[PDB]
């Protein structure tokens, strides 16, 4: 996952988490405007190992952390499927749940037989039980750090998003929280690209000077 | 190169694929090095790379660095422009005072004759007749100082009797600016020839790195004096732009009409060849 | 084909 | 100023509050402007600002630019308040033939003595005794040509009688590579001294432009021939890798054990100061 | 207007443009969390000149400038209602519009009667004409400097919002653009409050030290 712009000499590769610091406010604002307008503008080009350019639908742009909606139909559906798989991995728990659902179905079936009208039903499944329970992620009481962590956790659930990008999101988190975000990103394998006007101390990042020189920085 | 590139804006300069890369936040533009003759940096906010400076030294492109006031500060001088320089140093050390005083006297005669031609085009009969008399009265070693008298009468006739070369007015500032640009181009041509620029052809007592380039650039001063005389009422910025228009304008050499850079290069080549061959032919430039 | 190229204010 | 700032690594240079800011990937260093004397850039990856160039023009410090080969290419020339090195070049133009012959004979004697001593370390008594006899028989004007006679004995002793400098082989290319590195270091030192490298100590051959540095680097030449003799069986790439370790290796100067850069610097400074002062003392280097 | 939190000794007043810098990352992130949770959390309070607490509906919180859509259902509803009120203020123009709409309805009705299939229609209204024309605020923004200006225009147009708050939005704009934004805020009289992790040089701002003490700057 390499990204390239006219200011860079060679296309820079983005693997796991990547912190890109732009010291020039004009080049940073122009780069962010090229991030929002990416489908319209040909200046900023992001391509994969196949050199194929990714569509704006495949690109995930995030600026406001608390304003973004983490709960979606596809995210909640795939999450319910993941929970159903977790319950399916354990045979004993699945057997007990099947027993309880069998009892409830017996009670409701007796209540249906007591009625005068002829009634028919099918089954009560686990996905229908999770949908009836209303399982969803809670962003209401979550801190910004837990919100970004939940976004990194649900990025694997999003199928269509090729790369996640954050705009000036590193100013809220402490250095230790940034270390936790990067260390978790290395395990999640997702491709995250952060854009900050000022450099963060203690983390590896790519620095772009007002001289338009891109250099790697350990601190 | 045919092109004088002037960067007055903050930006970054890189060298990519034999191409000068101008990178800025608003736009980026690439200009080939083969078309670029002179590179001028008019501001202190420009950034450059040492690799592009090495490519400019290999391309033999004059790089000028100005100050915050935009006046030129320091220019880049390459150590070895060509291998013929080391062989030309022995010839410069073997030069004779008769050839130096003869070539310098002929050059001063060409400068005074160009001043008389400028006053003749300005329709001054007494001034151009007096400057022509000083041209016919010029002698070796310059005991009468007819060159300095021709300059004093030239500036005093053009700008008025109250005017002087020691004044701080924008007229003398533009004169020193044009003399600095032409001195930079002529000095770069002398660097292309390979001979020592610090050795002058007139006075061996005066020690200056620009002495030789000034002696070669003496006949071309009236071209700057004309635009300075026409734009004298305009502001110093517009006078500087009109001074920059001299590179775009063409002048008529004895052979044909050519650009200023080609006339300076061929003139310096004929001057060096005449110095090494002991006055075979003296190039003459007329307005 | 321009002799003087100006990158900056055009004056 | 006093300290000579040289940048051999990739880095950026800025000017803030009368303070030069040098920024490298490992650490950032700030140096006062009054402490710096001469500034040299070794590589092509260094980034500088035109504002710091203007502050250097006000500080008169000499800016030296180098190419990828490390040979100095161009230097900054201010239009006013020129550096003292330009005034020191006139003394190099005034160098007498007797001082040049004395320094040249001393250099050839040092090189031949180092070759004979190296042959003694290689435990060849006849060849080292012959080269020592040619060293004691060396005279001014070089009528005997004992240096060219000691050459064939040194190379024939090292690499065998079948080996020669004219033949094309990885040993000859390795010798030209080591001589190219030593020529780059000594040439950089001569450029730091400000003297023109085109003027050589040898009066016979002006063909080479490096003749001054090529003549100054002769006493250190055999140290390359030793590693080339040990690694002669290895491929040219491995010979280049072995020759690249000479910069990290430390050698014994007459005064104390030092790095090659400081030794070449002190030797070049003593050579220039001795040439300007007409032979006060001749720096002597022995393996 | 004034804002008050447990960290401050006394509530600080926000008038016209205001720049608030928080030198503590924990207090800044917790402050933004208190901004998004303001309805849920009672810690952060806002007291106007009337000394009355305001609901979160009256507070406009905007973090991403480019990601904030200027065209919304409520904004288009208030704009269409405003244009309908302006057209209703002039009886003659609205009468001419009713005449033209009557002519178009007569033509389309005649074409409907010419068809072999039965057709039933109701009427055409000025609101349906405005919605059919697609009247909306200009969506063209070249840079974030212009987008923030449009956000200030729509904010000054909205009467319900008593305050506009930007979180780390000053890092995109240059110092000169910040001066133009402050001058435009002083000319528009609207109340704007900025929250920045680090201080900005050259402009007047309130610096909150890690010691929790608040001090004025410039
Ligand atoms: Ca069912
Ligand atoms: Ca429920």
């Amino acid at each position: 996952m390499k990204i390239n712009f006219s200011l860079l000499d060679e296309p820079m590769e983005v693997n796991l988490g990547t912190v890109l610091v732009i010291e020039d406010v004009s080049v940073f604002a122009q780069l962010v405007k090229e991030f929002y307008q990416y489908d319209e503008q040909s200046n900023l080009t992001i391509f994969d190992s196949k050199i194929r350019s990714i569509r704006s639908s495949e690109l995930l742009l995030i600026t406001d952390i608390l304003g973004y909606d983490i709960n979606t139909s596809q995210v909640l559906k795939l999450l319910h499927t993941d929970i159903v798989s977790q319950l399916n991995d354990k045979p004993e728990v699945r057997s007990e749940i099947d027993s309880l659902v069998s009892l409830i179905t017996d009670i409701i079936m007796a209540e249906c037989i007591e009625n005068e009208l002829d009634i028919e039903y099918d089954e009560i499944t686990l996905l229908e039980l999770i949908k009836a329970l209303g399982v969803r992620i809670e962003t209401k009481s979550c801190t910004v750090f837990e919100k970004i962590f939940e976004i990194l956790q649900i990025f694997k659930y999003l199928v269509k998003k090729r790369i996640l990008v954050f705009v000036n999101s590193l100013s809220y988190f402490s250095k230790d929280e940034i270390y936790q975000i990067l260390e978790y990103t290395k395990l999640s394998q997702a491709d995250v690209l952060f854009l900050e006007p000022r450099q963060i101390e203690g983390i590896q990042q790519f620095i772009l000077d007002k001289d338009y020189i891109l250099m790697p920085y350990n601190n | 190169g045919w092109r004088t590139v002037v960067v007055n804006i903050h930006s970054k300069l890189s060298y990519k694929n034999n191409h000068l890369i101008f990178r800025n936040s608003y736009k980026t533009e690439m200009i080939h090095l083969s078309e670029i003759d002179i590179l001028l940096l008019e501001t202190t906010d420009i950034v450059l790379t040492t690799m592009l400076v090495k490519r400019l030294v290999d391309e033999n492109i004059l790089v000028i660095f100005c100050d915050d006031k935009r006046l030129p500060t320091a220019f880049l001088t390459p150590y070895y422009a060509r291998h013929d320089s080391s062989l030309q140093i022995a010839r410069q050390i073997a030069w004779k005072e008769n050839v130096k005083c003869e070539v310098w006297t002929a050059i001063i005669a060409q400068k005074i004759l160009n001043q008389s031609y400028y006053l003749g085009e300005c329709s001054f009969f007494e001034k151009s007749q007096s400057i022509m008399e000083l041209y016919h009265g010029l002698e070796r070693f310059d005991p009468s100082n007819r060159e300095g008298h021709s300059a004093r009468i030239y500036f005093n006739t053009l700008f008025g009797n109250d005017f002087t070369r020691e004044s701080d007015n924008d007229i003398n500032a533009a004169l020193d600016y044009g003399y600095t640009l032409l001195l930079s181009m002529f000095a770069r041509e002398v660097v292309v020839c390979g001979c020592m620029t610090q050795i002058g052809l007139k006075h061996a007592n005066q020690f200056n790195q620009f002495n030789l380039a000034s002696d070669i650039m003496e006949p071309f001063r009236p071209i700057i004096d004309r635009i300075v005389y026409q734009n004298r009422h305009n502001n110093f910025v517009k006078i500087k732009k009109e001074l920059f228009s001299i590179f775009s304008e063409t002048y008529l050499y004895n052979g044909k009409e050519m650009y200023l850079s080609n006339i300076v290069s061929d003139y310096t080549k004929k001057v060096i060849k005449a110095l090494n061959q002991l006055g075979e032919e003296i190039p003459e430039f007329r307005i | 084909e321009e002799r003087l190229v100006f990158l900056g204010d055009n004056y």
